[PDB]
């Protein structure tokens, strides 16, 4: 049956997600609920603690917090990038296009993940050694005390869609297969691979959340939401490296902050 | 580019 293919494409897309994705949402959510078996996370509320916890995870705080993402960031697009290799059809795209499909997509793919990671209260850090609560986030001096809530704000309400790693994964391949991003040289190709992820969705969401009534469309307009947060998120990058000085950008984000 | 490199890793 061509749904029997949907299903041992969804199982594929997941067993790839557990080997790209070290820290998964079951694996992160045990922690922020405390099932968890291992060691509890050392948790940073403010700044004394964020000093203790420098020694069990010159540049003032709010500059090394912001610094610390970026390098997150940089870990986890090169995750997203053996996931996205492992898409089937994906390696053999023109190279270019892989390129850009990736340049426009990490950090929408960053977003979805780092949802998995975080709760109303705050964030997992470094794989779930330590958390970071929103409220010390938010109390950082500006610009950079409002630099995160607006993902918690977008995490709390995709979290109230409960989906799993099995769900994420067939999202996440969604996204990164956009035949519309900027400079594609080859769209067809791209957008029948998309057009069979779009059908496994959709299964995979009929199956596992039978009553969670047009999930689809949702999950459609999550990635619409998460072009916007990415947007904002360029935004205030700008105003930051428009009034701070002295800042290093990790290369890897500088190529993608190109043209973009 | 980076990326490029990343993606011809094996
Ligand atoms: C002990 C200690 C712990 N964390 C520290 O600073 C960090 C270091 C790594 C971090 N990873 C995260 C997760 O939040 C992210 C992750 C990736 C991207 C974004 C984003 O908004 O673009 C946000 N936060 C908050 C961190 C804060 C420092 C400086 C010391
Ligand atoms: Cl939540
Ligand atoms: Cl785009």
């Amino acid at each position: 049956p061509e749904s029997a293919d949907l299903r041992a494409l969804a199982k594929h897309l997941y067993d790839s997600y557990i080997k790209s994705f070290p820290l998964t949402k079951a694996k992160a959510r045990a922690i922020l609920t405390g099932k968890t078996t291992d060691k509890s996370p050392f948790v940073i509320y403010d700044m004394n603690s964020l000093m203790m916890g420098e020694d069990k995870i010159s540049k003032e705080v709010a500059i090394r917090i912001f610094q610390g993402c970026q390098f997150r960031s940089v870990e986890a697009v090169q995750e997203i990038t053996e996931y996205a290799k492992s898409i089937p059809g994906f390696v053999n795209l023109d190279l270019n296009d892989q390129v850009t499909l990736l340049k426009y997509g990490v950090h929408e793919i960053i977003y979805t993940m780092l949802a998995s990671l975080m709760n109303k209260d705050g964030v997992l850090i470094s794989e779930g050694q330590g958390f970071m609560t929103r409220e010390f986030l938010k109390s950082l001096r500006k610009p950079f005390g409002d630099f995160m809530e607006p993902k918690f704000e977008f995490a709390v309400k995709f979290n109230a869609l409960e989906l799993d790693d099995s769900d994420l994964a067939i999202f996440i391949a969604v996204i990164i297969l956009s035949g519309d991003r900027p400079g594609l040289l080859n769209v067809k190709p791209i957008e029948d691979i998309q057009d069979n992820l779009l059908q496994a969705l959709e299964l995979q969401l009929k199956l596992n959340h039978p009553e969670s009534s047009q999930l689809f469309a949702k999950l459609l307009q999550k990635m619409t939401d998460l072009r916007q947060i990415v947007t904002e998120h360029v935004q205030l990058l700008q105003v930051i490296k428009k009034t701070e000085t002295d800042m290093s950008l990790h290369p890897l984000l500088q190529e993608i902050y190109k043209d973009l | 580019s980076l990326l490029k490199k990343l993606l011809l890793a094996p």
